[PDB]
């Protein structure tokens, strides 16, 4: 068990507008309809904004 | 209800027209007299003590003598339409405060540096659909307006089904959310409210307001979570309280000016209005002018008041007598 990253590149988790997430800056999507519960992780890759966490399905 | 004054306003209440007269029995009948010719114009008022006449109008100098229409004079309550905005959400997001706040000016001074602000609290909670929220968002309304220890009643809290659209559902601080059962609430409605009235001591006034709401965070940033609109009111105010203090003050012109300031040793002034009715107004204003060096003008205003029954059929009488007898046209309503 240890820090998964150093705090500067923990500093830069953010939460707003996917159109003003640059790089070095990681995106979380909170959720409304529940409280706690986040929808998604995201970070940009090519101009695109992709998520982190890999699809499960049934 | 103090008013202003062209040098003088007079008012005559009519509860009767009559020909002559000599048939001037009750307290309320009138009857306007003038000349075979066109030159002087007066009325004969019956007074609850005996016959009264009013100044007499000289013909060349009438300025304007026009009537209302008994709808110019009702105030509507200032009726809103909270609502979540969807550009935010349509939708409240758990975990945020939505609180809303309700700025009051006229608050018991006259001025609008005199405000007084009443808040509303929901606490959003995971699964909480619209309905709910107006729900419980007009009950904190209430029960932080209307504590049966608060003096002043400010605004009335209403709800409206999207079944309905029309019938607005009272929120009193009796109210619980067992009694408001239905799911499509679409909005909540704020409205004036009636204060107190006095004859002669507490003029009809009402408190405006505006709904201000707070912000929260969505997704990144803070921003107001709903919609004030102005929508068109229902209700009127019908006038009657207005005339009367009207009559109220333009009988001290005629009689008693302290309406009862030196209590035991004061005279006992009857009205003729009857605050709970409507009234259609007439009005005329004139002068008088003196001789050779007293060419300034004394301008003055004589008031009629007459009961409206929908139709302005007495005061339509009032000016066709007016007009048989004086030459005037003042035109009917």
């Amino acid at each position: 068990m240890k820090r998964v990253l150093n705090l500067g590149n923990l500093s830069r988790i953010v939460e707003g507008d996917p159109n003003e997430i640059t790089d070095d800056e990681i995106l979380v999507i909170k959720d409304k309809i529940i409280e706690g519960k986040i929808i998604d992780i995201q970070k940009r890759v090519d101009g695109k904004l992709v998520s982190l966490i890999t699809e499960k399905y049934t | 209800m103090v008013i202003s004054i062209n040098q003088v306003r007079q008012l005559y209440v009519a509860k009767a027209l009559k020909a002559n007269t000599a048939a001037l029995t009750t307290a309320g009948d009138i009857v306007p007299k003038a000349d075979t010719a066109k030159t002087t114009l007066y009325f004969q008022s019956m007074s609850p003590a005996g016959i009264v006449a009013s100044d007499k109008i000289n013909l060349k100098h009438v300025l304007y003598a026009k009537a209302t229409p008994s709808e110019a004079l009702a105030h509507k309550l200032v009726r809103y339409s909270v609502t979540l905005d969807a550009d935010v959400s349509a939708t409240p997001v758990a975990g945020q405060n939505y609180i809303l706040r309700l700025a009051f000016r006229q608050y018991i001074g006259l001025s609008e540096e005199d405000q007084y602000f009443k808040y509303g609290e929901v606490i959003a909670r995971s699964g909480m659909t619209a309905s709910d929220f107006y729900k419980k968002m007009a009950i904190s309304l209430a029960k932080n307006l209307e504590n049966k220890t608060e003096s002043t009643p400010l605004v009335n809290i209403y709800l409206i089904s999207a079944a309905a659209a029309s019938t607005d559902v009272p929120v009193t601080s009796a109210t619980k959310e067992s009694d408001l059962t239905a799911t499509d609430y679409n909005q909540i409605i704020i409205e004036e409210t009636e204060q107190p009235w006095v004859l002669g001591m507490m003029p009809q006034a009402f408190i405006p307001f505006t709904p201000q709401f707070l912000t929260i965070t969505v997704d990144g940033e803070d921003r107001l979570w709903g919609v004030a609109t102005v929508v068109t009111p229902t209700k009127t105010v019908p006038d009657g309280h207005l005339i009367a203090d009207l009559e109220y003050f333009c009988m001290g012109a005629r009689g008693d000016i302290y309406r009862g300031m030196g209590y035991p040793n004061i005279i006992k002034t009857t009205y003729l209005v009857d605050p709970g009715a409507v009234y259609d107004v007439l009005d005329i204003h004139y002068f008088y002018t003196g001789s050779n060096e007293s060419v300034q003008k004394s301008e003055k205003t004589i008031t009629l008041v007459a009961v409206d029954d929908g139709s302005h059929t007495a005061m339509n009488a009032l000016i066709g007598a007016i007009n048989t007898a004086s030459g005037l046209t003042i035109a009917t309503l």
